[PDB]
């Protein structure tokens, strides 16, 4: 017998590309350029939506394998970009107070905004934690978050697919970015 | 926005700076238009050098030197580390494109390079490079008019100063540029003044002031007068970077543009071009105007077949590569899909469940959660736990010296709460109610026959399917139709499209792992629990290594034939069985072969007719079948019988996917005997009697032949 206090789902994007959805499910995707890792940007509606998460890998020396990531937390009219080992904040929207919180929780930068909490290991992990809110809104490199590992392969048309390569290829940012080829 | 980190360089020499400063430098060789040079190690090296074109100033060669990448831009050409690259060329941190009119090469947070290809260079860096770059862009300080023409103290002149920053070849003297005497024309037309103080740029004489705009619009109008509105595109670009919005100037006099039928020629356009492949990408951007080609508003790009701007709902659709015209369809064998409202709109088909174990091991369950199992009891493969309808039970036995070789043993269906058992063994043996039964059976709902020699079905009507496979081991699978949708229990799970439910045990929780989760559903309380397996078997022989990995690596090349499947089931698991199972297996064949059975049959599942993949492998299993019998490869029917052909028969009425074995050929039948032979020679059957071809027989006042194994009666 069980409390029955609800529990944050939790998505993983660590490593070389290795990536755990808000549904458990796990793969690997090693891509370049802007991945959307997380939004509620996209629905019938994109507007009553409110946050995005944009990753992508940066070579923290040189241009070769990666070294280190770098967040886009939008929150609504809000910025927030986490590089280089700290953050910064680009607010150009409407300047009300921070729907976000910021804290040096142990080795992570960790930015709440009530619902939503981002943890960054402040070199290459993120770990996202989510209320129960936000279940089947979102989208993105984290999954729907519907509990329904099968389909979180959902592209940007939501055609779902028996392949990473193609979900990771629909979610970047600019389309004039080159498809990553096959991991090695 | 981009208030003061930009630099840039156009039209007749024209070099400006960090900080504000303009100045013409009529070099003519190679320059440090800026370097990371205040810092212990340097980030970036980025040089220019200036040539003709029969008269016109333009920029040849570009060299752009970053954390040990070499980039030269040159006769339109682009070099990466001294190879040459197709455009766009990208990798992690670095990105270079022919994006509008130009050559952009970003190195995340390092550097931004426009390059016109002709006479514009423009340069972005990141805040953090104040103070540490030293050449022709400046230093980047914030302080324009003091501090980058101070050599010890002494002001310089920009011909002194460009020619501080100079860096001949190795075998290269390049002269300096005599200075260019006095002018002449200015503005007398008004043009400049006209055009620059006019309404376009109204705001932007709030943020970029244009004395210095003005003046080098004379000197180029001085200049060639084709090529003066180089400055005009100069000022729209800073007044773009310094925040303000460039209002459209060009007139089909003042060097107009051209832009392709759908696209217009824009000053100052949303840089994120939203195209229905990604229709909203506009919708929080963060990069200020940029002129170039842009679309109509409503109408987004189409970017998929490049026809154009296109209407939201009639621009395409792609799905693995492929192009699908909106109105299109296509249906897999789960769900069907739309092209239209510029996505795939998806209904979902009913889809039976699949349940398997394979190579004794491995089970894949009803939400495809792949586990392993090294296990030695009878496991309740699948049980719909509401009541006792239904039991599939599964033997697991272990065959060697590691605790960690198992094989399958049987599968015993229980049902009707254990009044009926049908228990298929692993030498295909099919017990009915602990007695032998031959194959087929039809009774009480229950069917139970081969399609052929390596599978045996056993079809019911309570709504679960088995299909057991027999060669080269013993395999099972479970087919359950989806009416039984969040009911099961056992093994294979709830089948609720949920992975992280699929442990749910009877106390209410989710197990952590395979073999703790299976050792709550052992059917005898005094088996011996499953032990989690970390050691791979891969890791002791290292002929066994390389017979394995030369082997299951069929699976992941592209050229081979199961490469027809990954574009559908990703086949990762079924290496790493293909792979734990040759190493582990003392019949390093047998489990092999399973294993490529295994991915061939759960393709075929999903609809692919994976086909001639035993090239060279596994072909003892083409040879060892019976006789009067051969191998196929898509059996995907009952097995044609003569009694069948002569009075029906009830086996041939259950759908299951087509798999593979020994079966007697197309054309051919097996008698009662067993044998393969062709209709002519096998009987028609009248009350069970054996009516031998081609025979005229009296029956009830009617006269009857036998023509090809078929009946027919007359009278
Ligand atoms: C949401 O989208 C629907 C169409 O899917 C539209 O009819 C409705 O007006 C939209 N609502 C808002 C607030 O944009
Ligand atoms: C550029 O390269 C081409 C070959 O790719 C060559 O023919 C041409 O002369 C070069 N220069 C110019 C200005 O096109
Ligand atoms: C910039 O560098 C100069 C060089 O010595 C130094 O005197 C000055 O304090 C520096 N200022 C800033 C803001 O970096
Ligand atoms: C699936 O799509 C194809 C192509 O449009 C069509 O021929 C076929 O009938 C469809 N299947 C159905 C409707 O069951
Ligand atoms: C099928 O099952 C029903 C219900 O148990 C039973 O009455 C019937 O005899 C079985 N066989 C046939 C051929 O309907
Ligand atoms: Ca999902
Ligand atoms: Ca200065
Ligand atoms: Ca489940």
């Amino acid at each position: 017998e069980c409390s029955h206090r609800l529990c944050l789902g939790t998505c993983v994007a660590y490593g070389d590309g290795h990536f755990i959805t808000f549904d458990g499910d796990r793969y690997s995707f090693e891509g370049s350029c802007e991945y959307i890792l997380a939004q509620d940007y996209c629905g019938d509606n994109t507007t009553h939506g409110t946050f995005r998460i944009v990753t992508e890998n940066i070579p923290c020396g040189t241009t070769g394998t990666t070294c280190s990531k770098a967040i886009k937390l939008f929150v609504e009219s809000y910025e927030l970009i986490l590089q280089e080992g700290t953050f910064k904040a680009v607010a150009r929207g409407p300047g009300g107070d921070p729907p976000y919180k910021i804290r040096y929780m142990g080795i992570f930068l960790v930015i709440e905004t009530h619902g939503m909490a981002v943890s960054w290991d402040r070199k290459t992990s993120v770990f996202i934690r989510l209320h129960q809110d936000y279940k089947g809104r979102v989208c993105g490199l984290c999954g729907n978050f519907d509990d329904n590992a099968i389909n979180d392969f959902a592209t940007r048309s939501r055609s779902v697919v028996g392949d990473a390569l193609e979900f990771g290829n629909s979610w970047k940012l600019s389309p004039s970015c080159p498809d990553a080829l096959a991991p090695k | 926005a981009h208030n003061g980190r930009v630099c840039s360089t156009w039209g007749d020499f024209h070099y400006k700076t960090f900080d504000g400063d303009v100045f013409r430098f009529p070099g003519l060789c190679n320059y440090v238009f800026s370097e990371h040079c205040r810092a212990a190690y340097e980030d970036f090296n980025v040089q220019l050098r200036r040539g003709l074109v029969g008269s016109r100033p333009v920029v040849t060669r570009v060299v752009i030197k970053a954390q040990g990448l070499v980039l030269e831009a040159s006769n339109g050409s682009v070099l990466i580390n001294g190879q040459r690259e197709e455009l766009p060329y990208s990798r992690t941190g670095l990105l270079v494109e022919q994006s509008g009119d130009y050559i952009k090469v970003s190195i995340r947070l390092v550097l931004t390079f426009l390059w016109n290809g002709e006479d514009s260079a423009l340069l972005e860096l990141d805040p953090k490079y104040a103070n540490q770059t030293c050449g022709l862009c400046g230093d980047f300080n914030g302080l324009p008019a003091f501090n980058e023409f101070y050599a010890h103290n002494a002001r310089l002149t920009p011909l002194q100063f460009g020619n501080l920053q100079k860096l001949d070849g190795p075998t290269e003297q390049c002269p300096d540029p005599l200075p260019l005497p006095a002018g002449n024309c200015t503005d007398e037309e008004g043009i400049c003044h006209r055009t620059l103080l006019g309404p376009a740029f109204a705001e932007c004489h709030a943020l970029v002031d244009s004395t210095a705009y003005l003046a080098a619009c004379a000197q180029d109008l001085c200049r060639c007068p084709t090529c003066p509105c180089a400055t005009f595109v100069e000022y729209s670009r800073q007044c773009a970077h310094a925040g303000g919005q460039p209002r459209n100037w060009r007139c089909p006099e003042l060097c107009p543009r051209t832009c392709p039928l759908n696209m217009q020629h824009q000053e100052c356009g949303s840089p994120c071009t939203d195209t229905c492949s990604n229709p909203q990408r506009a919708q929080l951007c963060e990069d200020h105007c940029v002129d170039g080609c842009f679309c109509p508003p409503g109408t987004v790009l189409d970017d998929i077949t490049h026809s154009g701007c296109l209407p939201l709902g009639q621009c395409p659709c792609t799905h693995g590569g492929r192009t699908y015209s909106p109105g299109t369809s296509f249906n897999t064998t789960c769900s069907s899909c739309t092209c239209s409202g510029g996505l795939w709109q998806c209904q979902d088909l009913p889809c039976p469940g699949t349940c398997s174990v394979q190579g004794g091991a491995h089970i894949s369950t009803y939400d495809e959660k792949l586990y392993d199992l090294h296990g030695d009891c009878s496991y309740v493969l699948s049980k719909k736990c509401a009541d006792s309808s239904f039991t599939v039970l599964a033997e697991l036995r272990k065959c060697g010296l590691t605790d960690n070789e198992n094989c399958l043993k049987a599968v015993t269906l229980s049902l009707d709460g254990g009044d009926t058992a049908i228990r298929v063994q692993a030498d295909g043996g099919v017990f009915l109610n602990s007695i032998y039964t031959q194959l087929p059976l039809s009774a009480a709902n229950i069917t139970l026959f081969t399609p052929s020699s390596f599978f045996i079905v056993v079809q019911t009507g309570l709504g679960l399917q088995l299909l057991v496979q027999l060669v080269p081991l013993m395999q099972v699978f479970v087919r359950l139709d989806p009416a039984h949708q969040g009911q099961m229990c056992g093994l294979c799970g709830n089948f609720n499209q949920n992975q992280a439910d699929d442990f749910t045990a009877l106390s209410g929780v989710v197990e952590a792992t395979g073999a703790a989760f299976a050792n709550t559903w052992k059917a005898q309380a005094a088996c011996a629990n499953a032990r989690n397996s970390f050691e791979d078997p891969c890791s002791l022989s290292v002929e066994n290594e390389n017979y394995a990995r030369h082997w299951c690596s069929r699976l992941t090349d592209p050229n081979s034939a199961f490469s027809r499947c990954h574009s559908i089931i990703n086949p990762k698991p079924f290496h790493s069985n293909c792979m734990f199972d040759t190493c582990n297996c003392e019949r390093s064949e047998d489990c092999l072969c399973a294993a490529l059975s295994s991915y061939v049959h759960a393709c075929a599942a999903k609809g692919v007719q994976l086909s001639d993949w035993r090239d060279g492998v596994c072909t003892k299993y083409m040879q060892n079948c019976p006789k009067s019998q051969r191998y196929a490869y898509v059996v995907d029917a009952c097995q044609p019988t003569c009694r069948g052909l002569s009075e029906a028969d009830v086996t041939c009425s259950v759908s299951f996917v087509p798999v593979d074995g020994c079966t007697c050929p197309a054309g051919t039948f097996l008698n009662d005997a067993g044998a393969c032979v062709p209709a002519q020679e096998c009987p028609c059957y009248a009350h069970g009697t054996v009516l031998a071809p081609g025979e005229v027989v009296h029956d009830e006042g009617a006269v009857c032949s036998c023509t090809g194994g078929k009946l027919s009666c007359l009278g």
